[PDB]
């Protein structure tokens, strides 16, 4: 008796609804096996980790819990609009769209301070920097620059992942001016990561020739790392 | 015509809205209220309260009342509120992993198919919504099976009571038969019943 | 005598820096080391001796030391409510065989 | 980050224990412990190769404390039902091809490296966490460890002369050493402290010349470790008064008796913790023998 | 009997 | 000051428990999508927006 | 599975009874009987019927002896043959 | 004494304290030193605060909280208790909260042992151990006296 | 000295239990299985809890 109005009439209101401004995401795909929602984690290099769809028991709002007993009043005792022979009505695509809109301005503005401040905190787009004076003469911002691994992680690293270009190279005792060149020839960002004894030989010189800030774990003995075979480097 | 409004950044908002849901418990409700309001708006399902259950005569019969009873308690009262909301969640975002208002049954009295039926009727009626909770339920059903199918829910639970999808779809069937707390709805496990595999 | 006397003469003589014989608290009545994983607060290390000599192993009192206390989110002794369902039937309720 | 070269052969990963006055290396401490050999005997079997299937990482936002847990549970001191809400398996998230989650160097699991916090080279953690994921599923009925039998080995390894350990057989010798007022429990609290992890990650990830070479150098640091533990499950532990000292005695070393009610001179073993040390011993052991 | 979400909670358990 | 009355923002609510409030620091976020094992995937073009 | 006694003419109790342990994989049992070093008197045979680890439970300390005795003795009975 | 370095007249003592802290070892501290915070529902559980209290009262405080925390038992398993307590096969649902309601445990070994002794002295005890059941039984309402 | 008035309910058992001292030495107390007629068996690891 019910499918007459139910499949034919409830179905449409549902489809029209599948397109509502806000009801975003994805709910299914008709397949019970296999379909698993897509997960979203707000991850941050600075150690933030708050996933979007987390499971946390019944909330105060009152939605979390699903209750199947609702099937009966719908199935047995609930009169319909097009079942007993009223004239199907139609929502005014206005109230409910202006409304979806109503929430969006209200909603985006609200995350406005919360999002605004963290940025003040992030200290957006800018790596610290210690420039080490090489070749006694030439002074200030005329040597080798290198920044702490944490700075590199945070600000400069996430960007690298997006461009695709293969992650940086490793300042190693062996690597010649060629390896550094080839790596920057790829990532094309001019940053080299250090994690191998002395830098020694040229290349370190090539570094004077090129920004190629070299990133390295915490500062100290950062002159005992390089092989300033002519005293200029100096942890100070 | 070219209205003089600003714009409607599809990206800023898909993501801007993203931060809000991620860290703002209340958004699920704000949204499910539009559809819920909208559905009540389309006058899609008016609700009556002149209670109509069983073929009436059943309520009156001596023997049936045992069943007149299970269904009577299982079934509730048409809340004007619950029915739209019930429909609204069919299509609206999911932000908490719905839990199944655990229905504790024993399945040991033929009149009790009433409950297995609640689900079939329910899954059919709002399946996308039902999908979230296939686990709490797969959870209820094997019990029904342990009851009405000993021989078959012998090999079935054993084949594995939960499975996963291998890099090549081949379902990897776990050999255990642990329960299924929603706690792993977001993991890589699927309740096993619904594997729909022979 | 005087064993509880851990600090003596808090005044400053004018001639001679250290008034005639005055104690001045030992580097313990303020060493607040860490808090072992096991829960035995142990004095700050000593150039990598790692283990800080559990505060309770030696015999020096030591005002200040980490205390792991529970926040506002862990109320305990909470009277928690549950829904109890009395199995319907009785005649059904099985007792024997496991 | 940070390479290795050997790992446990590095400054901050030094295992000491403190005995009597200053804190000394367990190698030296062991040499301060003798045996009583009972008119018994115990042959060693052959640990069954661990069930391949590593548990399921399971979704769980939040770095979880691994080193502290693994150890709090083994030479715990009061850890109750360990395999409930037990995360040990969350330690399988690390073992993978190119996962992000790194094993913090404080014994925490992070998901994605973070602002100023070391962590073992994801190169080797991938070999450690590779096997110890297993340690996760010790409560799964069909995977549970050997147990009672697995102790034949903790024991000849802890005691037994270079000679007994070669022919399997060896009396069940009872350990006595010079105690010092509640020494076993304290010896233990001190151990809960070691950065175990740093050890294991090295235990299974060293090729050969290096690995065997270290296995030998570190047998001493390791044995002290089984010992603090074997006592957890040992018949009676009694204290012996002598001339002036107290020679403390462990009655039967390497004979898990299943003792489970809170003793005092040691660390009890709730039955769950009990199956776990069971599980821990099997993987780590099957592994020690390359 | 009635459509309600969440636990029907009817007992209080003493620590 | 903005006039957008904020409540239960950033917090939680779940009846039964309290309304324990998460943190809010966040620095820079990436709405990266997490592999099932609950651990951040490296943003891929042909799978996520 | 309570276990009767031969001679249908003796309603006089049953010494003990066999318990069937739902322990499938070898590892599972390993541990079933491992914990079994609890509960008063149980005892088991070396191998197993239906190959489903089951154990005996003695109603009494001594009744435990009627059984062993009958059985240990049977052993030298077949062992002489081997 | 430390919360008063370069902060007190008395020059000597101050000089030494300011110096005493200079040692490689000793390093004073104060307030929120280390936080671990539940997984699942990412809020912050037990905070380790370096407040300055003796060293003894303090260490023991950890004895209780530490044990409370060690016993991985929560307030959820509690339903297991009244679980056995009620018309064998009753049903207890939710709500269950992870490690946000850790509960000591239930010292089983102490009671029968402590309890054995309890009855050994006051034998009148059986009067109660039975008192309760009688109350429970008349309560489940299974037999009502009457003049029929 | 240890003033600890226990429950409105905890009190009845005591009024009822009739505490009235508790003789028994208890210098050392060990619970033990006492085979019928003195002896007071040891603690046979295999039978007593």
């Amino acid at each position: 008796n019910i499918a007459v109005a139910h499949t034919d009439h409830l179905s449409v209101v549902y489809a029209t609804m599948s397109n509502f401004m806000l009801n975003f995401t994805n709910n299914f795909s008709g397949n019970h096996a296999t379909f698993k929602p897509d997960q979203y984690v707000i991850t941050s290099p600075e150690g933030s980790y708050k996933p979007i769809i987390e499971r946390q028991g019944e909330t105060v709002d009152g939605l979390t819990i699903i209750d199947t007993s609702i099937v009966w009043p719908i199935l047995c005792q609930c009169t319909y609009p097009l079942v007993r022979q009223e004239e199907i009505v139609y929502p005014d695509p206005s109230t409910t769209l202006s409304q979806s809109l109503s929430v969006a301005q209200v909603l985006s503005k609200l995350t406005l301070p919360d999002a605004f401040i963290n940025m003040i905190l992030s200290g957006g787009d800018s790596v610290v920097m210690r420039t080490y004076q090489t070749e006694a003469d030439d002074d200030l911002d005329e040597g080798i620059r290198m920044t702490t691994y944490d700075q590199y992680l945070s600000h400069i690293r996430e960007r690298l992942h997006i461009t695709n270009v293969p992650d940086p190279i490793y300042i190693t005792g062996a690597s010649t001016p060629d390896q550094i060149a080839a790596s920057v020839q790829a990532t094309h960002v001019a940053v080299v990561l250090y994690q191998s004894g002395v830098i020694n030989g040229p290349a370190s010189t090539y570094l004077r020739e090129n920004e190629v800030l070299v990133v390295m774990p915490d500062y100290y003995d950062v002159v005992s790392r390089f092989a300033n075979a002519n005293l200029q480097m100096n942890n100070n | 015509a070219l209205r003089p409004e600003l714009a409607f950044d599809h990206d800023h908002i898909i993501r801007c809205l993203m931060l809000a849901a991620a860290n703002y418990p209340r958004l699920e409700g704000i949204i499910v209220q539009i559809n819920t309001g909208y559905v009540a708006s389309a006058n899609v399902i008016r609700p009556v309260s002149e209670k109509r259950y069983f073929p009436e005569n059943l309520e009156q019969n001596q023997s049936a009342a045992r069943l007149v009873s299970a269904v009577k308690a299982r079934a509730s009262e048409a809340d004007i509120s619950s029915i739209h909301l019930a429909i609204a969640r069919e299509v609206s975002p999911m932000f908490n992993v719905h839990e199944l208002k655990k229905i504790a049954e024993s399945f040991e009295d033929p009149s009790s198919i009433v409950v297995v039926l609640e689900f079939i009727l329910f899954a059919l009626f709002f399946p996308t919504e039902f999908n979230r909770i296939k686990g709490d339920i797969q959870n209820v059903l094997l019990l029904f099976f342990s009851r009405w199918y000993p021989v078959e829910y012998g090999i079935f639970v054993q084949r594995g009571a939960t499975y996963t999808i291998n890099a090549a779809g081949e379902f990897e069937f776990s050999g255990r038969n642990e329960k299924w707390d929603q706690a792993l709805y977001l993991s890589e496990h699927f309740p096993a019943l619904f594997s729909d595999v022979p | 005598i005087s064993v509880a006397r851990s600090m003596r003469a808090i005044v400053n003589h004018n001639e001679v820096d250290r008034p005639r014989g005055a104690v001045a608290p030992s580097s313990y009545e303020m060493d607040t080391g860490t808090l072992s994983r096991n829960g035995d607060l142990l004095y700050s290390p000593v150039a990598n001796g790692q283990v800080g000599i559990p505060k309770l192993e030696v015999d020096h009192i030591s005002f200040s030391n980490v205390v792991s206390m529970m926040t506002a989110n862990i109320r305990t002794g909470d009277d928690m409510a549950v829904e109890r369902v009395n199995p319907d039937d009785v005649r059904a309720i099985n007792i024997r065989n496991a | 980050q940070q390479p290795t070269g050997g790992y446990t052969t590095l400054e901050q990963f030094a295992f000491t224990i403190r005995n009597d006055g200053t804190n000394a290396t367990p190698t030296q401490f062991l040499q301060l412990l003798s045996w009583e050999a009972t008119e018994n005997e115990l042959v060693k079997k052959t640990i069954p190769t661990p069930e391949t299937h590593l548990p399921s990482a399971r979704n769980v936002p939040g770095n979880v404390y691994i080193e502290d847990a693994i150890t709090q549970a083994l030479f715990g001191i009061s850890a109750q039902n360990v395999n409930a809400h037990g995360y040990f398996s969350r330690l399988s998230a690390l073992a993978l091809p190119n996962t992000s989650a790194r094993l913090g160097l404080d014994g925490v699991i992070y998901n994605s490296e973070t602002i100023n916090i070391p962590f073992y080279d994801p190169a080797a953690v991938a070999n450690f966490a590779a096997t110890y994921a297993k340690l996760g599923n010790a409560s799964t009925p069909r995977y549970r460890a050997d147990m009672i039998d697995i102790y034949a080995h903790v024991g000849l390894e802890l005691a037994g002369t270079d000679a007994e350990r070669a022919a399997g057989v060896m009396p069940v010798k009872r350990a006595k050493f010079d105690s010092w007022e509640g020494s076993l429990i304290s010896l233990s609290r001190d151990v809960v402290n070691w950065k175990i992890l740093a050890f294991l990650i090295d235990l299974c990830s060293l090729e050969g010349e290096a690995l065997r070479a270290f296995k030998t150098r570190n047998r001493d640091v390791f044995r002290m470790m089984l010992f603090i533990m074997s006592t957890a499950v040992a018949a009676n532990v009694v204290n012996r008064k002598v001339t002036k000292r107290v020679d403390r005695v462990l009655e039967y070393i390497g004979v898990n008796s299943m003792r489970t009610a809170g003793r005092t001179a040691t660390i009890t073993y709730d039955l769950s913790r009990h199956e776990f040390a069971a599980k821990f011993l099997q993987l780590t052991f099957t592994r020690w023998n390359a | 009997k009635v459509i309600f979400n969440g636990l029907d909670v009817n007992t209080e358990v003493q620590p | 000051i903005t006039d957008v009355d904020s409540t239960d923002y950033g917090k939680l609510t779940l009846r039964f428990l309290g309304t324990l409030t998460r943190s809010l620091k966040m620095q820079n976020a990436q709405i990266r999508r997490i592999r099932p094992d609950g651990t951040v995937l490296r943003y891929d073009d042909q799978i996520d927006i | 599975i309570p276990i009767t006694n031969s001679n249908i003419f003796d309603d006089s109790s049953t010494p003990y009874n066999v318990r069937i342990w739902h322990a499938p994989t070898m590892t599972e049992v390993n541990h079933i009987l491992a914990l079994m070093r609890k509960s008063t008197l149980v005892s088991t045979h070396s191998s197993w019927h239906w190959n489903v680890l089951h154990t005996f439970h003695y109603r009494s300390e001594s009744d435990m002896i009627d059984h062993f005795a009958a059985k240990i003795l049977e052993d030298w009975r077949q062992k002489e043959k081997l | 004494p430390a919360l008063l370095r370069d902060f007190t007249q008395v020059n000597w003592l101050n000089r030494d304290i300011t110096n005493m802290l200079q040692q490689a070892g000793t390093k004073y501290g104060l307030g929120l030193t280390e936080t671990r915070l539940d997984y699942v529902r990412l809020v912050k559980t037990i905070v380790g605060h370096a407040l300055n209290i003796d060293h003894f009262a303090a260490s023991v405080l950890n004895i209780n909280l530490r044990a409370l925390m060690e016993a991985n038992v929560t307030a959820d398993d509690r339903i297991k208790a009244l679980q056995a307590h009620s018309m064998i096969s009753t049903q207890f649902h939710g709500p269950n909260q992870g490690a946000l309601r850790p509960e000591l445990a239930f010292d089983h070994d102490h009671i029968i042992r402590c309890l054995m002794l309890a009855a050994a002295n006051y034998p009148r005890l059986e009067g109660i151990i039975v008192q309760i059941n009688t109350g429970y039984v008349a309560s489940a309402n299974v037999i009502r006296p009457v003049s029929e």
